[PDB]
């Protein structure tokens, strides 16, 4: 959540997290990236965005 | 309690006649108008496509038709 609708670096700091939760094996198994596919990124977002 | 219970009695009697008053005369009523929901999507531009049309040859110029 952001108080400014989110934008470039919103993006960037997303696939950092992202990244490093696919490293971690031991607890994380899968995470279903919508948000960064432009094809389904308009359901992962908020209509104010 | 020979003096005592009548009243008592009454008094009860009359809240529980209120009380199943205040709930069933509100009960009635109470939808007027229906009221959709509203589920949009994210209008964002982000990594958008981009399309580049290029035109060249040896003439100087060109007539040229195309769909956006």
């Amino acid at each position: 959540e952001g108080e400014e609708p989110l934008g470039i670096e919103a993006h960037a700091f997303y696939d950092k997290m992202v990244a490093d939760l696919r490293a971690d094996t031991e607890h994380v198994q899968h995470v279903q990236d919508f948000w960064g596919d432009t094809l389904t990124a308009s359901g992962a977002q908020s209509v104010d965005g | 309690l020979g003096r005592i219970w009548l009243p008592v009695l009454i008094v009860v009697a009359v809240a529980a006649g209120a009380l199943i008053v205040m709930n069933v005369r509100t009960v009635f009523g109470s939808n007027p108008v229906v009221v959709t929901e509203k589920t949009s999507d994210n209008a964002e531009d982000f990594n958008p496509k981009v399309v580049t049309y290029e035109i060249f040859g040896s003439g100087s110029s060109a007539v040229i038709n195309y769909m956006d």
